[PDB]
């Protein structure tokens, strides 16, 4: 219907998958749209299946995301760091601090971004309504989460923790060359 | 199966076939005939819509795409058969009646059939969907059964003559000695 | 469509399941999103099928849930405690007092949580509007439910009942090491 | 998609049902969520099919319901009482006076409830707006329905009609042991 | 998905229908929910197919309906009266003057109702807004429709036309024994 | 799912259509609900297919419609008048001036209506908002459409044009015998 | 489901398409409802496929449309004018200046309309909100579009450009004979 | 259903795809409607699959789009520029600065537009609400994006950067000949 079907021949010459399944068969996983619980769960299932299928062959994660929930993103990140094969993240379109976090979270030397992609990083958002004690609890929790995210980004990009802390105070927009120089990605895919 | 056509390829092209002992069969003096009804259903209906299309370029011409063009390329010709006309039906009924008369003269029972009886037999078993196939069953059920009663029970023995005519009043046949 | 299909070969080499069914075939059950009646019923059906299929092989329950209805969660919990094979709960993402309850409800020694997961525990919520007598009835019922949940958590985590009662008075956020030390989980999955 | 598929082998080794159909094949029927006309009709169709398939083998009805329309529930109840095989009702989660009615309506000696289930019973609700005569008609009808339900419950649980009438005046919450002692269920499923 | 699938063996042992189609194969038609144009059209199509399949075998119409449009119900009624095989109507749950009309419209001697079903009959509802002339036209039409319905009910139940006219002035609720004594149904299904 | 499947045997004994397709195979077309562009287009496609399949066998159009757009109805009417086989219209339920127009538009001598059907005829409705010139244009157009419809009805029913013009000034409700006497239908289907 | 399936026999006697695909197989394309981007794209894809399948056999476009976006209609028109086989447009129901434009855009001598169809033509609609400069730009653009449409209609119908300009100033309703005389269509389909 | 199915014969003569998959098999990709993340991701997946299938054969991108998000469009553009085979863009209907950007982004000499297509170009839109510092950040970012888009368009069309900057200050509508002369497309498709 809305999604196309493809044909490929191995033995009988009769294989019709949706194009997303066909690309998954080639170890290509798409992370598009907002990051939430069910989408992240699907990405985690795909990565687990690809790791169990062939622990030696890389996994390619195509990132085009305006961000999302920090929790679901941390699930994808932990599954990326846990599995054996190297996961290479390619940023097409945009990556807004969560697509961006997962982009910098790729295997070192294999994090690419297309020349016209846009990368943004910022401190996490949140909030709570209630009594002063619960407000304090949730504020301490969100501060701890922000600190943990800053630590992880300073680890993955090579920048000092204070530099990341000063840079992610507000929205920082980075083009492909600025992202390469900053340390988020390793190189830019230009041509075949 | 479409894979017997692959043998038929060399059978028609080089006229030779090899069995598992390495001996070659010579097909040069053998006539190769293949019967089929491929393009029949593809053309038996009219077009769907307010405006009728030609639907005639598919005249069993679409037997292609079914016969692996390297196979059609070595055929002498694809001879299309048409449905039997009413005159052809009459001629077939006459043929069957002559055959029945021969089979009856083999037992010494000469048969005489009226032309109106012949035409009733023709219009009765007339069909274009099945051609002259149901005509044999029609003629059998209409003629052979009472004649078989007469010949087997003994009332009709060697030397009898049989006549038949149409009962136009009730759409039936005549039978006698 | 939105869900991918996979290919695996046993006898004929022709097996196309949605990736969730493929993972269920490996005794992996996903508990994601809010906990409600139909999702819990599906989880219970999956666990019953897996138990009837092979009562000796473990079941892996991947938990990423912001909580949900106490009732549906208690159904999943009772089905986990009833069946024969050990069910191991892995907390990826978050577990907010119901994902957390079911996480601590796993088989002892087999409750893991990923290093960046977040666990929260709190007393149950509820409410009622009506006459004073019905208000009293529903308040007594919710207090009994809270007491039962505290008893079950103090049983599964090893902490004293008074400690659980004092800790779950407000939202208590626990990271992976704090959850391990607290007794909710047994260890942290880091690498292969 | 959202519902998983399973594989089972009898003759050709090729059988893919949704897990609910696979469990129905084992004479297991799920009654979850609110009770309304279409859900009750589906349950009735399932019970009729299972009865026609094998009138000697029991049917297991898993109840997790916050209640529902009295009419649809009475349809399920009449179909349960009519068919030949014994229907055993297992209460997982909750049963709010209609799940509870159908739970007590199971075959005697085969009504089980899980140890952490919650059972509530109460007089039926309703209402009407209109002229005084129609108000009187509908009030008499709802009173007759309440009386019939009290009679049926006093029959199925063994308690006296006056005891049921005094108990169901307000919401009565019963845990698993209190439900067993009260007579709603016969025993508690604990382990294999 | 939401509807289950079943398996039955005749020749190859491979037949998977939704349970509703499986029951339709046994000449069982379900009339549930409100009565409207599309539902009535589906019921009429099912009855026509069953009549064309075997004009000698009965058709079982299971009625659980809170009423509906008079027009669609009259279509079902005319199709019931027209076809050759006897249609037997079984009232499970309720029948509110349209389910009730179609219930009394079954084949004489084959109209059953379950012991806890509820039957209601009342004059038809309607209305119109516009000029006085159109109001008069639509009022005369609805009065003619009410008269026709009263005539048909007095024919099918055996009661006198004046008795039906006096009884259906307001909502008349009839239980199973009162419906049997009144003449709406012929007997009550109790057990196998 | 919501629509049933049926089984019929010709050669292999394996034919599962939705019941609507099975009835279409028997040259039975259902016109139910409101008349709009897509429904009328589907009816026209069905009639064209049935005509191309066998131009000598009749087509049965079952009408249950509260009316609809005049344009879509005129498309169905033109397709009915154009094709070669006789189309016989059976009115079950109701026919409100468009179902009624198409009912009277059937093949003469083959327009039947069930004994309890209701037929209504009225002048077409419409309207327009805008400048006085466009108002005049659209009013002249709707008057021409009304005149054309009156001419077609006076042709198909045999009544004089003035009689139709005087009768369709307001809603005229006709039962089955009044519709037969009026000339809309030819006879009433009563029994097999 | 809502759409029927059909059976046709060529080689194996096993072909089940939705009726729309079956008619497309006979080079019949349906243009119904409003004209928008996705519907026009589907029509263009169908016409391209039919042209590539057999460039010598005509394509029949059945038009029943209340109009639509000028842009999408111009896409269909350009695809009609580009492909090799003659496309014959049949107007059933209505054609409101875009269905009408595409109807007059058919192959000369092969543009038919059913006797009760209605054809309307009018100048294009539009609008814009913003600064005076952008208003002027969009007004000049819509005037150019109107001029181009008038030129194309004067070309396809044979009427002079000034006549089309004076006629399409307001809504012009044309019946089948008036459309034939005007030059929009070539003849009227009446019978087989 | 809503989408048609087609039949094509290669080996067994049994191939039923939705018409969109059939056209994709011929290296034809449709870009219709608004440009957003998921549609652009689907287009990118299709282009990657077509490139991996045959890196030497062209890809035809049919553009009918009122514009969309700049980010998703830049993803499609980068994937077009990256892959090996030449992608030829055909503008049918319209192209509003993003369809237009991707149209001018086709392979040089292979960018066609139909004679009645409409092309519009304009500076990108956007906005932000918040503190003055974040306003300044987002304004600088959108200005950089506008500059990058102007540079890319001046590169692909051959016009000077200042000319593009002066032309895209407001909405510039270009017909097919004006688009050809401007440099957006290379020629106009007229006939076979």
């Amino acid at each position: 219907a809305l999604v196309p079907m493809v044909i490929e021949q191995t033995s009988r010459g009769e294989r019709s998958f949706d194009i997303y399944s066909r690309l998954l068969k080639e170890r290509v996983i798409f992370l598009t749209g907002q990051v939430e619980d069910h989408m992240a769960n699907l990405i985690v299932a795909q990565m687990l299946f690809l790791e169990a299928e062939n622990p030696e062959k890389d996994i390619y994660l195509y990132i085009n995301s305006p961000g999302g929930v920090i929790t679901a993103g941390m699930s994808i990140y932990d599954t990326m760091q846990f599995i054996k094969p190297d996961v290479s993240t390619i940023c097409m379109g945009q990556a807004a601090s969560m697509g961006a976090f997962l982009l910098t979270a790729g295997a070192k030397g294999k994090r690419f971004c297309l020349p016209n992609s846009r990368v943004m990083i910022h401190q996490p958002l949140g909030g709570y309504q209630g009594q002063a004690t619960d407000i304090e609890i949730h504020a301490r929790e969100i501060l701890k989460v922000k600190g943990r995210m800053n630590e992880l980004m300073a680890l993955h990009t090579g920048q000092s923790l204070e530099q990341i802390e000063r840079d992610t105070e507000r929205d920082r927009f980075l083009s492909a060359p600025e992202a390469v120089e900053y340390g988020l990605v390793d190189s830019i895919l230009t041509h075949r | 199966h479409p894979d017997v056509f692959n043998i038929l390829l060399q059978v028609m092209d080089n006229g030779t076939l090899t069995d598992n002992n390495g001996r070659k069969a010579d097909f040069r003096n053998v006539v190769l005939v293949m019967t089929t009804n491929a393009g029949v259903r593809e053309t038996e209906r009219k077009s769907i819509g307010l405006i009728h299309q030609d639907n005639s370029t598919d005249a069993m011409e679409e037997i292609k795409k079914i016969f692996t063009p390297e196979f059609r390329n070595r055929l002498d010709n694809i001879i299309w058969f048409d449905h039997l006309s009413t005159d052809v039906i009459h001629q077939v009924v006459d043929k069957f009646i002559v055959e029945l008369q021969v089979q009856l003269d083999q037992k010494g029972v000469s048969l005489e059939v009226s032309q109106e009886a012949r035409n009733w037999l023709a219009e009765k078993g007339y069909d274009r969907a099945m051609g002259a196939r149901p005509m044999a069953r029609v003629i059998q059920d209409n003629l052979k059964k009472p004649l078989a009663n007469e010949l087997l029970f003994g009332s009709l023995v060697d030397g009898g003559q049989v006549t038949v005519a149409l009962d136009k009043e009730k759409n039936e046949l005549t039978y006698g000695f």
